[PDB]
DNA sequence: TTGTCATTTTGCAGGTACTCTTATTCAATATG
RNA sequence: CCUAAGAGUAC
DNA sequence: CATATTTTGCAAAATGACAA
């Protein structure tokens, strides 16, 4: 309710204290409750290229890194307008620190880290970040201690660098 | 004129609801004062010019709402304040009807 | 004091009259839902007369000639004698008129037929005939079986109350119970065609008129009644054995334990 | 890191602007004011996803104004930067106090007192970089960074990152 | 009474 | 709001327009007609914005809705042009 | 029911209620001698089931407390055996329209 | 001009949720702390800092801005101050509740009397709202003068179970004033309870315990009706001659200050116990200085001060006299006159009052040509204009524009110009016992001092014309002035929803000359027939 | 059988010298009297001891009173009643007000 | 182990608008 | 300018 | 010589016993 000024824990991953609007239940737009679901990086560069091509096509009706970097700067002129340095910086992040290429990776991707039943903020951040061997995860991310088993971490992350490509 | 309390219900039973809220704001006395969603009191500093909205106490910047009432309204508010009572005012509804 | 105190009194959608907690005041306004402009005191025919005057207003009988009716009263005045159909749909009306005239001689004891309603049946009943210019020489068009089936389609579409379920179809039956009183008792067989002799399109004009200022009288959702009501008992106070007049008023409103003449009635 | 996420904003019309195409001016002016945008109740906001169909909904006339209120909710992907999280980044300058790394539109400003001893600033080098004895950190070079704070800064955030912890550096 | 002419009582 | 929403095929209250709807939809048009709002019907010479919105509900060319708020907080739109306008 | 000559001692009045659900009710003889339900100004009072008081909050969109009180020491409430929280259909002879039901709620 | 653009979201309040004030959100909402009780410096020309008019309260002068929110008079709400209170004092009026309080709950361990065992217990906190509540716990609490650390079983008295109870006796406590006197049971023993124990003992009640007399946990604690720091209303609360909270507030500095120089210095108890009183009577008088029994806290001019309860209360104060009703711009007043050959719906409006009078148009491309006639007309003539708002705020006046030249209207700009013929007006006798009293009507300019009035409309107004005066008031929009021509409309009154019936009807000549025109004997030749037939403006033109 | 009673002292009240007033009015009055179960009285120990809101309860009598102990109970009020919105200078829920108006952008493009 | 009955104290507010005129703002003793 | 008081107009 | 301070309408709630 109000609860006039109310004090809060500081956020922080190590305890998974991201916030009270991002809890892991989110009520959507059609008034139901859906799991909140995060991008890693691969993911969310092809979410925000399923949404740039499909407004340049709305609005027409009303490979390698430098040639993908052309063709998304070229997109990004032809789509939107000004004041967008902000997701210029983003797309070029996205497009250098690409771990995938297209659909099929990043949903094999995803569908592997969903079986895992794991956090989605989590199973994001593997997704988005390329190590190598189990206990370097396991001290990078130290919400993943005490959750999943060395030998199942260690199996999935060498799947996941087998899938790696370019 | 005194548009007085009857004349005012008067207006009522003729069921025109704008015609009073212009009478009792834009013909006497329209105030735009500042609040915080967090704590409903106006101790909300508003540099307009510099555009920077601020409740001390609250400590936020982010969460600031202006509204309209006449300030006769704001002047009870005030006293109520100055004799230690405290009219928050919220823009949003915490219970159903 | 009364403004005050009702200020805050509406109607709602929902025809129920509600304060500003939600409260329900009235489960319909005034119980009937109409609005207080629309209302004009009208006669209900039925629970005044005597029982002779009674069928000899009202009663028709196709099969004797006690209470039989002329046949040139209507155009198939010499079709409908010895009918079976017909005479059980007389039967059934002149059963519903005294069942009416019993409610109504329970419901007013004094027997006082000039109660405000809101259509006046009578004007436009004038209406119709100085439109259509009733000579009251030619046989009428109608058929029996008309008048009763425009009658019981009448009823069904004086609506005040929209629901769809049985809760709300009882209120709103509850609601034009009385008026659906006066109905009968104004477009009667009988009275139709004996007395003002309508005429088919006469009879459906009628029918559709009353229908549409019947909706047209229902109460506007968001009419402020509480002020309306204070307001329309304190005016005619600043106009004015037995305590009466102001002191009186102030005794009501004001709930004293001890008043100047306490009395109590005897029968 | 990048979430999506349901958002509302209200957008006041004027009167004037009633036309056939109401539409598309409330679809432009969504844009221009959230796209590319900062806030610290959820970080950076990038772009807006399903903008062939954006929920407008009705649109509430405000009395005595004529202007109508539209509540226009739609699905936006959000970067809100977490406290204790690793991230890969570029640098992009270096400094006496620190260096910046470029992580998605952000700029982290990694402390010197938040590296290693063996990693040292050195002006000498042209550009001006962090030299180490096993590795150098130049501009334009990638480089893990742990994120253990965050600043709300107008229009732009500034966290505070590290590169302390095991295997963080350049890669 | 009232007041005036509190209650009674009160 | 979704629950709020009572859903069009069964909505309980009157057609009819009523007075203050009627007041209301005249007085928010002729408004919005005075600050150079479109026209969606054509003028024989008429400059007063009440009665262009006095035609405008006429011929049922009003693009705007009612939201009969039930006591509960549950509300119904109904649209000017299905609303019947007998008063 | 008891039904006393004069009155009941208090300390007899405290152990009225027995163990749930039993439910003791007490009336006095004087209070019994004239049927208040036959006043013509008593209308006609008809005590709700569950089931019905359900329907009737689900159908006009009320809570509890929205409906008309009456008190659990009113005669007719004595009269019928109300508990709190039971309604009472009113069917009243209006003169405007010729039926008229109302709801009072026990409290 | 009025108020500048502002880019916070605009709302209406839904709810207004009330509360006390913590002392800790008075001392950090407050912009400065008073100390001092002098309102201006030494100089005589400037507001002192740390006095009672400190700039960061607001300006107290029109050429200053603000020294907060660097805004002039206009703008700046005023920012509250706040004043440290030497010693704890009570809120005048809560004093009675703080009585019941402090009687519901034990004196030493600050528990409340009687828990759930106790048999009524149950029943009186299964009550829902909470004033309801708390009567009933403190209609059975009071009774009890023992902390009770044991008490017998729920299930049965037999075994005795032990509670949080300390077992010490309550005192009965009254009021002597503006303090509370506690006698104990002699084993009576009668003391003054100091409003600092009395703190103490709030602030132990539990959660729990408070919360089930009603007060709440985040917006009104019971130790909160205990005042520590005085929240000092910003100047625009109290504007210059100083105002009487002005010099209310300068007293209550000056107590305490007497209060903490002594108890610095070091006094007999005596002296601290009178300036403790001191600043108790000043600070109540100065919330409420209507208290029955004690003295009123006269001025300096010898009449009572009026306190804030004061400028509330009454036919007169904020509420009823500022809220409910005000005064308002765009009226009229004046003698009425009857006219027969007015409309029903007509009213006649002198032309000076027409002048006086406007409204805003809004210039439209249907009505640029006679929005710039009536502006080259000027103010001076009827028809003419007054104002021309342009979109920016700023504001033409007709008058002293004239050397300007002709001005050029645009599309969205405001003409503010005498109110014509046919224009909507709301037209009123007082006192307006019902709402057939308050009418729209039609204008009609007229050339003389009086409002004229179709004599049928006289008695819903109730109005003669022996010297009547009746109110003229002018919507300022589109959606007023529809409103009022659709609803308030004087022929749609004409049936009065009191009493089913006309209102209205013919009076007066007309009802005489009636009967005498309809009688059998009157008849009329051609000539005066011709004459008649024309008066009637509708006739079809066949005789 | 008191609300009728009520009605009846009324009416006898109205129609003692001759005056007549519609029914809906008066039973209205009866009805808002009786609504609690008992005879309320159009006085500030009746009526004006509701929980219909802090606001509206003070525009009557014991303005300052009725504050304080909205404040010492912490009274929240939904702002419903039409004194509430007078106070605050808003659109009271009733008449013109007890309704939104709202676009339909579909229906505005359909007309063309 | 429970009713009884019989004196002494408990809070107050008065309709709606509107016009005009008149007086008065602590006096005086006391210290800088 | 404020406050108080008085006189008065229409109810 | 000038600013500063000393007519009206009651039902209960509360009280003092109390009695075995
Ligand atoms: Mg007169
Ligand atoms: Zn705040
Ligand atoms: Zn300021
Ligand atoms: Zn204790």
């Amino acid at each position: 309710r109000r609860r006039l000024k109310k004090v809060e824990e500081e956020e922080n991953a190590a305890t998974l204290q991201l916030g009270q609007e991002f809890q892991l239940k989110q009520i959507n737009h059609q008034g139901e409750e859906e799991e909140l679901i995060a991008l890693n990086l691969s993911e969310a560069r092809l979410v925000i290229k399923e949404a740039l091509v499909e407004r340049r096509r709305a609005f027409k009706r009303s490979e390698t890194r430098e040639k993908e970097l052309e063709s998304i700067d070229v997109l990004l002129e032809q789509t939107t307008g000004g004041n967008n340095k902000d997701l210029k910086n983003t797309m070029q992040y996205l497009t250098n620190f690409s771990r995938f290429r297209d659909q099929e990776t990043v949903g094999a991707v995803i569908q592997l880290l969903k079986s895992t039943g794991l956090h989605p903020f989590e199973v994001a951040q593997l997704g988005s970040l390329a190590c190598d061997t189990a206990d370097e995860a396991k001290t990078l991310i130290p919400s993943l201690n005490n959750k999943i088993s060395d030998d199942e971490l260690e199996r999935i992350l060498k799947e996941l660098s087998n899938l790696e490509t370019l | 004129l005194r548009f007085g309390e009857m004349e005012r219900d008067c207006m009522i039973a003729h069921g025109a609801a704008s015609f009073l809220k212009e009478r009792l704001m834009e013909a006497s006395d329209a105030f735009r004062v500042h609040i915080c969603g967090i704590c409903g009191l106006m101790t909300v500093i508003a540099k307009l010019n510099h555009n920077q909205f601020e409740c001390k106490g609250c400590d936020n910047k982010i969460d600031i709402y202006q509204i309209h009432i006449p300030y006769a309204a704001k002047l009870l508010f005030q006293e109520l304040m100055a004799m230690n009572i405290t009219p928050r005012l919220y823009t949003d509804r915490s219970r159903d009807f | 004091r009364l403004v005050k105190a009702l200020e805050d009194i509406m109607v709602h959608y929902d025809n129920t009259t509600r304060n500003s907690l939600g409260n329900v005041i009235q489960f319909i306004y005034g119980e009937d839902g109409m609005d207080a402009a629309h209302i004009e005191k009208q006669s209900l025919d039925t629970i005044g007369g005597s029982d002779a005057a009674f069928e000899k207003r009202y009663r028709v009988d196709l099969l004797n000639t006690d209470h039989t009716l002329d046949p040139s009263l209507l155009e198939s005045g010499s079709e409908i004698l010895g009918d079976l159909k017909l005479q059980v749909l007389l039967d059934e009306e002149y059963k519903q008129l005294v069942k009416d005239r019993k409610f109504l001689r329970e419901v007013f004891v004094d027997g006082e037929a000039n109660w405000p309603l809101p259509v006046n049946i009578r004007r436009i009943i004038q209406n119709a005939q100085q439109t259509f210019h009733i000579d009251h020489t030619k046989p009428s068009d109608l058929t029996i079986k008309d008048i009763v089936l425009g009658v019981k389609d009448l009823q069904e579409n004086l609506l005040v109350l929209r629901g769809k379920n049985e809760i709300i179809q009882n209120a709103q039956r509850d609601a034009v119970t009385l008026f659906c009183c006066l109905l009968r008792s104004r477009l009667a067989t009988r009275r139709v065609l004996q007395e003002y002799r309508l005429t088919k399109q006469a009879f459906d004009w009628v029918l559709s008129n009353i229908e549409a200022q019947f909706l047209r009288s229902v109460v506007h959702p968001g009419e402020m009644v509480g002020v309306l009501a204070a307001q329309s008992i304190g005016e005619p106070a600043t106009q004015m054995k037995v305590t009466s007049g102001v002191p009186r008023l102030k005794e009501i409103l004001n709930v004293a334990k001890n008043m100047k003449t306490p009395s109590l009635t005897v029968y | 890191m990048f979430f999506i996420k349901d958002l509302s904003l209200n957008i006041t019309l004027h009167p004037s602007f009633f036309g056939p195409r109401m539409k598309q001016y409330l679809k432009t002016k969504l844009l221009e004011e959230v796209e590319g945008s900062c806030t610290g109740k959820f970080g950076y906001i990038l772009c807006v996803l399903d903008y062939d169909n954006i929920d407008i909904q009705r649109g509430r006339i405000l009395p005595t104004d004529g202007s109508a209120e539209f509540n226009v909710k739609y699905r936006a992907v959000v970067f809100k930067p977490f406290k204790g999280e690793v991230v890969d980044g570029t640098v992009v300058s270096c400094s006496q106090h620190g260096f910046e790394v470029q992580v998605g539109p952000m700029k982290v400003f990694v402390t010197k007192h938040l590296m290693p001893q063996d990693l040292t600033f050195n002006a000498g080098s042209n550009p001006p970089s962090y030299q180490s004895s096993e590795d150098v950190i130049t501009i334009k070079s990638r480089i893990r960074v742990k994120i253990e704070g965050c600043i709300s800064q107008v229009s732009s955030i500034h966290a505070i990152g590290s590169i302390k912890e095991d295997y963080l550096g350049a890669i | 009474t009232x007041p005036g002419v509190t209650x009674p009582g009160v | 709001l979704k629950e709020k929403a009572i859903p069009k095929d069964q909505r309980a209250t009157t057609p009819y327009m009523t007075k203050y709807e009627r007041a209301r939809i005249l007085g928010t048009r002729a408004l919005q007609i005075s600050m150079n709002a479109p026209v969606f019907v054509d003028l024989e010479g008429e400059t007063d914005p009440l009665r262009i919105a006095m035609k405008e509900l006429a011929e049922k060319k009003i693009p705007l809705v009612i939201r009969r708020y039930l006591p509960d907080g549950s509300f119904e739109d109904w649209s000017v042009e299905e609303l019947i306008v007998d008063l | 029911i008891f039904v006393y000559q004069n009155n009941i001692t208090p300390s007899a009045m405290k152990l009225v209620p027995s163990i749930p659900p039993a439910t003791i009710e007490t009336f006095n003889e004087a209070a019994l001698v004239v049927n208040i339900t036959h006043h013509e100004l008593v209308p006609k009072h008809i005590r709700l089931s569950s089931d019905e008081k359900r329907e009737l909050l689900k159908r006009y969109r009320l809570k509890e407390s929205q409906l008309p009180r009456i008190q659990r020491a009113d005669p007719v409430a004595l009269y019928l055996g109300l508990k709190r929280g039971e309604v009472v259909k009113i069917i009243r002879k209006s003169e405007t329209s010729g039926r008229y039901a109302s709801y009072r709620i026990c409290m | 001009v009025g108020q500048q653009y502002s880019s916070a979201p605009l709302r209406t309040v839904k709810e207004v949720q009330f509360g006390l004030f913590s002392p800790e959100e008075v001392r950090a909402i407050s912009v400065a702390k008073i100390r001092f009780p002098e309102t201006m410096d030494e100089t005589q020309t400037r507001a002192k800092i740390g006095g009672l008019n400190d700039p960061r309260l607001g300006s107290i002068d029109r050429n200053l801005k603000c020294q907060t929110c660097q805004e002039g008079m206009n703008e700046c709400p005023g920012h509250f101050g706040h004043i440290d209170l030497a010693k704890p004092v009570f809120h005048v009026g809560f004093i009675a509740k703080i009585k019941k309080v402090c009687e519901c709950v034990c004196m030493h361990c600050g528990k409340l009397l009687l828990d759930e065992h106790n048999e009524l217990m149950r029943q009186a906190l299964a009550i829902k709202d909470s004033k309801k509540r708390f009567a009933a716990i403190w209609t059975l609490c009071k009774t009890k003068m023992v902390c009770e650390t044991d008490v017998p079983s729920e299930d049965d008295p037999t075994q005795l179970v032990s509670r949080g109870g300390c077992g010490n006796t309550q005192p009965t406590i009254r009021k002597d004033g503006l303090k509370l006197v506690g006698s104990w049971k002699k084993d009576p023993e009668l003391r003054v309870l100091s409003t600092e124990e009395i703190l103490n003992i709030f602030k132990h009640i539990s959660v729990k315990d408070f919360t089930s007399l009603g007060f709440n946990e985040v917006f009104s604690r019971p130790e909160w009706m205990i005042l520590t720091c005085l929240p000092v209303p910003p100047p625009p609360v109290r504007p210059s001659g100083e105002d009487d909270l002005t010099f209310k507030l300068a007293d209550i500095l000056k107590a305490n200050i007497s209060l903490e120089t002594l108890e610095h210095n070091g006094a007999p108890h005596h002296a601290i116990e009178e300036a403790e009183s001191l600043l108790q009577f000043h600070v109540a008088t100065y919330m409420d200085n209507d208290i029955a029994g004690q003295p009123q806290a006269l001025q300096k001019s010898g009449r009572p001060v009026k306190s804030i309860r004061a400028r509330l209360k009454g036919k007169e104060g904020r509420i009823r006299g500022n809220l409910m009703g005000k005064r308002v711009d765009f009226s009229a007043r004046t003698v009425i006159s009857g006219d027969p050959n007015l409309e029903l719906d007509q009213v006649g409006v002198p032309k000076s009052i027409a002048k006086t009078l406007t409204y805003p148009e809004v210039v439209t491309p249907y009505n640029i040509d006679r929005l710039t006639q009536l502006v080259r007309n000027g103010p001076n003539e009827h028809p003419g204009a007054k104002y021309v708002i342009r979109d920016s705020g700023d504001r033409i006046d007709l008058r002293y524009s004239k050397r300007a030249g002709d001005i050029q209207l645009q599309y969205g700009w405001k003409v503010e110009r005498h109110i014509m013929d046919n224009d909507p007006v709301l037209f009123n006798r007082q006192p307006s016992l019902h709402k057939m009293s308050m009418m729209a009507h039609r204008v009609k300019v007229i050339p003389y001092s009086t409002f004229r009035l179709n004599l049928s409309v006289t008695s819903p107004y109730n109005a003669d014309f022996d010297g009547d005066e009746m109110n003229l008031h002018v919507p300022q929009s589109e959606e007023t002035r529809a409103e009022l021509s659709q609803l308030c409309a004087v022929p749609l009154q004409i049936v009065s929803p009191q009493s089913n019936k006309p209102c209205m009807g013919i009076v007066q000549d007309t009802l005489c000359g009636i009967r005498k025109l309809t009688l059998r004997d009157t008849f009329i030749e051609l000539d005066q027939v011709l004459n008649m037939l024309y008066w009637v403006p509708d006739w079809d033109g066949v005789i | 059988a008191g609300r009728a009673a009520l009605y009846k002292e009324v009416y006898n009240v109205i129609a003692s010298d001759g005056s007549y007033v519609n029914y809906r009015h008066m039973a209205l009055l009866v009805d808002v009297m009786t609504t609690q179960g008992g005879l309320t009285s159009v006085t500030r120990h009746g009526f004006n001891r509701s929980n219909t809101g802090a606001l509206m309860r003070c525009s009557f009598e014991e303005t300052v009173e009725i504050l304080f102990e909205a404040g010492a109970s912490a009274e929240l009020d939904d702002c419903r009643g039409v004194s509430e919105n007078v106070i605050l200078g808003q659109m009271a829920p009733i008449g013109t007000g007890a309704f939104d108006v709202m676009i339909d952008e579909e229906s505005l493009v359909k007309y063309m």
